[PDB]
């Protein structure tokens, strides 16, 4: 009965080299609890612009963005406290293991790193008892099922997913959508997820197609 | 601080190579520090010990005093009241078994000595026990000094003028030594002067009364900007190599950037991180530094204590951190849009 | 009647962690000269995995890939001289002039860089007067038309393209494409371009579909 | 080679801070390299003019021979044919307007003193004309020289001996400001030695004879052992530098590397970019030594030549080569995969 996300009339120009351009144009989106609402569209269609935007990673050229529960907050503030992120890439710190790679978030939010939670959340995303394993002994599934689970460290009430089945063939790329919507319905999450494969739509709730900047 | 640590762990590689550069320009430093204070206190440990407030100089053409060329006269003496003629003087010592060149310093017959040399001036020569052990002389033999005969008064400690032993003599047995009829070459004064100095007088503060050597000021000096350069060397060498390094971070940095890593977060990691390869660095070449000092002090004059060690040691330490702290700026200015891509 | 590059039963398996990955089994495709054949898929089909074959990036674990016209010749030796690269990304180098993008490559050739056919070729992709830009001051489809440019400067036989329109609009990935097309068949290359986007297929004389590193063939 | 040489001009500014710091140690090397040769000659400038070919020494209970602490009897000089006694003291020199302490060199009469030197061993002692000058002294005045008074023979020019100029003078006259009957400190032999020496005597080549210096040894070694450390430092320096760098050149390496760049086009790229980076490191490092040397050496002994700038300077920069090489190794096991996908 109350939306996580709320992006209302946004829009991102970037500056293409010498001249501007319009990379997003007048996005309209709003996320409820539980909701999965895919991101569809051809490469350079303003997907990830849109994406960045619902993270706080670059506020628009014009219009506003709210995250409800995280008002009077800066960008960065929001997205420690009130967003997780799965990247296209897992981003996985080279130097820390897989269940390192959770204590961190919750060492940069300044509370005693949670073993136990880590080795829960591993276990969620099916890697349990691999919290010791280093990123060079992680396959490519199960690095991106590491980044999920560290989108979920901090307890979130957004989780945007950026491709993350782009590295993946057909069956791993299913199990990773799953394992997105399964946590998304079992925690309450508001996902946004930013897809090209139109086979991964059966799994959202919702879609938006975009074009030229423009969400349809 | 949680991710630059465990950088420091998974690549030790890294660190080791740069850290034993930092390591040692500390051991060069810290060894270069000890040696200069061990040669000063080779030129001026006598003078030192003795503690003169002022010191009262004679010189040629109004030119500096040096040490080398001031003589001061019996009327001289006489006019300050309050005070002490010193002589000293370098000459050639020979016993009936060795014999070697010392500095002669003679002063009034019953003065009381530094306790650095302890002892009161007596009649005759007091010879510094190592040097009479040289010789294989002991108390009452005689011995030529300066071409004349002396009389061995006693055994004493050990102090130095102009990388010479101190030996010390009655102001009149200084005289007949140096060829002189001057009173003394110096003047020292314990009290303020409260009279006006003549034309030909000079009265000197103590640190100025070691420039009138002529070894002294032309060689600490020059250890000295040594010691200026290596401090600068070493601090442009943690920027150099700190920038480049965070520049190397910027992927990971970026990561936590996006995960909502505040920029005072990521300014610690950077700066922590640096701040431990330093010590590391600064540790092992203080410590390699005493350690070979102290295995060397006995060939070459060394001087070795805490602040000779430590002194040096913090202070490279610390320009470490301003250098770091000037090469980790740009770990706040990085986008956490670098993530994403 | 007679193929630029034959891909015969090419299968590539990398180590993903502790086991190991099929990333390519037993693909065959030939392109020959004048050709633009796309291959579609979903992202991680294997288009890339038979993109890095083709362009001798490195060998199939097992089967064998031929440039023909190059037998004879190192992995290395064969790219400089025959193959052409239009990165995903532009991979322009930051210190250079757009011009110097192009002379580069002669340089790395062994040949004083010929500034003409560096101008010639800038012009060609519709860069005309713009060889003093810097990449600061270059848009993303003219850092992709240099790309396409500076892939020409070696007059190579086999052109790669991976996905070059992935940051485009619909506007300019037309351009770049119809620009592939048009320079595929001035020059009589043969060309090879991996696309996600199925709007593209229209410029493209044949097309192979992928999924899951098999190419499906009648 | 093409992308080193452009990627130094349009980022100037990290090469900079680098080159200052190699350019600052070869500052420190190029002085301290002069210094030490200065200072050699400062303790054996005399000596070498001399140019003895053997030098026999005297010891007491087999000691190392000091200068300090040698003597030559007459009966023990007749011994050696074929030599000459150097009397070697250093004592206060008082004149009517002035006085100062200085190294007197005693000879016999009428030897020719080296050209290096020139005149001859006259009676009285030779001053050198600088000395003379501070003392205001002329030919013919009375001047108190270690408690004696001696007339000025005549000027002559500048040697040196442990950081005293040398005052020339017959072998009776040396006596009397040395207060001793010996004839010599020691004897300089100009043909082979044919004679055994005994138990206490000991003989030593030119090189030797410096250790008989109580300064010599003790303060070149120390001088000598910094600039091991100091060219240490810079070789570890750049390769510690350069390691970092080149790593960061991955992504540029492997399109090169992806287009076709030979494994020898891009190691000869990063050597020549590293190459040029030291040569103006040492250069600039080097000439504001020169500078800097040839500006103070007028109040600091500062030997300065081409050899003594240029050695040290060439040596540091091969130095850094061969840490380069070390440090680019691994320019040429970069894949070209690198640039297909992202990083
Ligand atoms: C064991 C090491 C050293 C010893 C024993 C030593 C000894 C001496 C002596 C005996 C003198 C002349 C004073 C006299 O004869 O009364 C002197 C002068 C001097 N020393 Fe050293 N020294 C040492 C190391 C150094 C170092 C490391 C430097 C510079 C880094 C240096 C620079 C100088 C200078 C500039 C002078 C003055 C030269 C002049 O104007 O005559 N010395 N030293």
């Amino acid at each position: 009965a109350a939306p996580v996300l709320s992006i209302t009339n946004a829009s991102v120009v970037y500056p293409d080299g010498i001249s501007t351009v319009t990379a997003l144009d007048s996005a309209n989106v709003e996320i409820f609890p539980g909701e999965l609402v895919a991101i569809v569209g051809e490469s350079g269609s303003g997907k990830s612009t849109l994406l960045s935007i619902a993270g706080f990673l670059q506020e628009p050229t014009s219009g506003t963005v709210t995250l409800h529960g995280a008002e009077g907050l800066d960008a960065t503030s929001t997205r420690r406290e009130h967003i997780g992120f799965v990247f296209q890439q897992p981003n996985l710190l080279g130097s820390l293991t897989a269940r390192e790679q959770l204590l961190i978030t919750d060492h940069l939010r300044g509370i005693k790193p949670r073993k136990d939670r880590a080795d829960e959340l591993l276990a969620r995303v099916g890697l349990k008892g691999l919290g010791g394993r280093r990123v060079a002994q992680l396959s490519g599934g199960q690095r991106q099922r590491v980044n999920i689970a560290r989108a979920l460290m901090g307890n979130p009430q957004l989780l945007l997913a950026d491709e993350p089945t782009s590295a993946l063939d057909a069956r791993l790329s299913k199990e990773i959508v799953e394992l997105l919507r399964d946590v998304t319905k079992e925690f309450a999450l508001a996902t946004l997820m930013v897809t090209h494969d139109r086979s991964q739509l059966a799994y959202a709730d919702r879609f938006v197609e975009m074009a030229d900047g423009k969400a349809l | 601080m949680f991710l630059g640590i465990r950088d420091i762990r998974a690549a030790a590689g890294r660190f080791a190579l740069i850290a034993s550069v930092v390591g040692l320009i500390t051991l060069l430093i810290v060894m270069l520090t000890g040696l200069t204070q061990g040669l000063g206190k080779q030129n001026t440990s006598a003078i030192e010990a003795l503690a003169p407030h002022s010191v009262v100089f004679t010189t040629a053409g109004g030119s500096s005093p040096e040490f080398t060329s001031s003589e001061i006269s019996e009327q001289q003496a006489e006019r300050w009241k309050d005070s002490t003629p010193l002589g000293v003087s370098q000459t050639r010592i020979e016993s009936d078994q060795n014999a070697n060149t010392t500095a002669v310093m003679g002063l009034p017959e019953g003065t009381p000595l530094p306790d650095s040399v302890g002892g009161f001036i007596e009649q005759g020569a007091l010879l510094p026990a190592e040097l009479a052990d040289f010789l294989h002389v002991r108390a009452g033999d005689h011995i030529t000094l300066g071409g004349a005969t002396v009389t061995v008064a006693g055994t004493v400690k050990t102090e130095n003028y102009s990388h010479t032993p101190v030996v010390w003599v009655d102001t009149a047995t200084w005289q007949l030594v140096s060829h002189t009829k001057a009173v003394g070459t110096v003047l020292l004064l314990n009290q303020e002067p409260t009279i006006q100095p003549q034309d030909n007088e000079v009265v000197t503060d103590l640190k100025g009364a070691f420039q009138a050597m002529p070894a002294y000021k032309s060689e600490r000096s020059s250890l000295l900007s040594m010691q200026a350069f290596l401090y600068i060397i070493s601090a442009l060498v943690t920027v150099a190599f700190l920038t480049v390094w965070t520049l190397q971070r910027t992927r990971d940095i970026a990561v936590l950037a996006a995960l909502g890593a505040s920029k005072r977060y990521l300014l610690i990691d950077a700066l922590g991180q640096a701040a431990i390869i330093l010590a590391a660095g600064v540790a092992l070449g203080a410590g390699i530094g005493a350690l070979l000092g102290w295995l060397i002090a006995g060939s070459v004059p060394f001087s070795l204590g805490w602040v000779s060690v430590l002194g040096p040691a913090l202070g490279i330490w610390l320009l470490g951190l301003i250098g770091a702290t000037i090469a980790v700026r740009n770990v706040t200015k990085v986008d956490p849009q670098i993530a994403l891509g």
